[PDB]
């Protein structure tokens, strides 16, 4: 397994003189989710472009995930499959130059599933439990739906962030009420995995490489796989 | 027609919470946020480089941005003081560009 994080291991949101916003921009009720579709098109060696529609608004018409390597790309080049991933824009690109525009596009990395046998018996939800401490203490505990039979710990991950915000104000607009955070995960076998929730400590957020992260798109068993979510405050 | 603001003249009572609407017609990467002192210079309140983020100008303290769109931004304002009392106006700036919206005369009482 992972080993549990360390104290000065974790970043500090007392460091980021940045604006936490464009963190919480990320998971406010922000995801895409697309269902039984196929890849239609490619850039590198590694990103399927699919042609997935801006529901909410009307940003994008088209969504270019990046994978860990080539052969993870290929796994997936022209297979029917579901997607749960955040996206962005702001370095957004599908050619050489670093900050050019686009639209109907958008990027992420990972959130994707074979949809045959994978979803449930009559449209059945699972539900996903999630234990929150708050300077070592069971505070809070909620749960999580989806549709998967197995999905991507990003899926969950989203869902889970976006409880906390809508709920536990884990991102504010300028910062947040924790100094730090991570949520780790466990795998019925004993596999334990975590992520840190905080910025990198300086004075600006490169929201894409913090979610180059989800691009191992490492997946997980809903019905048995549990969460834990841990939180130092200020 | 550019840049446009909405809403062009307000007037609101010291507490309650203005939000106030940009948006463009020529789509550019950068809009801004502005507000200057009566009749001197306009200072950087939040800027934006793309939809889905904001950073701090010059003057952050005291307001919230948004950009949900590459050719939207919004101007938070939560618990209004006489102080945020002015006029804003907005931006967009690319490729040896910049333009600027018709300004927000505001009013805070």
């Amino acid at each position: 397994s992972q080993p549990d994080p360390m104290p000065d291991d974790l970043h500090k949101s007392s460091e980021f003189t940045g604006t936490m916003g464009n963190m919480k921009y990320l998971y406010d009720d922000h995801y895409v989710s697309a269902t039984k579709v196929k890849s239609v098109d490619k850039f590198l060696a590694h990103d399927l472009i699919y042609n997935i529609s801006d529901k909410k608004l009307k940003n994008y018409d088209k969504v270019k995930t990046e994978l860990l390597n080539e052969d993870l790309a290929k796994k997936y080049k022209d297979e029917v499959v579901d997607v749960y991933g955040s996206n962005y824009y702001v370095n957004c690109y599908f050619s050489s130059k670093d900050n050019v525009w686009w639209h109907g596009k958008t990027c992420m990395y990972g959130g994707i599933t074979k949809h045959e046998g994978n979803h449930f018996d009559n449209g059945n939800l699972q539900n996903v439990l999630v234990r929150v401490y708050e300077n070592k203490r069971n505070t809070i505990s909620f749960e999580v739906q989806t549709d998967k039979k197995s999905v991507t710990a990003q899926e969950l991950d989203i869902k889970a962030r976006n409880f906390l915000i809508n709920k536990k104000n884990l991102y504010e607009f300028n910062s947040s009420p924790y100094e730090t955070g991570y949520i780790k995960f466990i795998e019925n076998n004993g596999n334990t995995f975590w992520y840190d929730m905080m910025p990198a400590p300086g004075d600006k957020f490169d929201q894409s490489k913090y979610l180059m992260m989800y691009n191992d798109n490492k997946t997980v068993d809903s019905k048995s796989v549990k969460i834990e979510v841990h939180l130092t405050t200020k | 027609a550019a840049v446009t603001q909405s809403p062009r003249n307000k007037v609101a009572v010291t507490g309650e919470k203005v939000t106030l609407s940009c948006q463009q017609t020529n789509n550019h990467n950068n809009m801004y946020w502005y507000r200057q002192d009566t009749g001197h210079g306009l200072r950087l309140i939040h800027y934006s480089y793309g939809a889905g983020s904001t950073e701090k100008g010059d003057i952050p303290d005291g307001y919230k941005a948004s950009r949900p769109s590459q050719e939207q931004f919004s101007l938070i304002l939560e618990s209004a003081t006489p102080s945020q009392t002015s006029v804003y106006f907005c931006a967009s700036g690319g490729g040896g560009t910049l333009y600027f919206g018709a300004g927000t005369r505001l009013s805070v009482l």
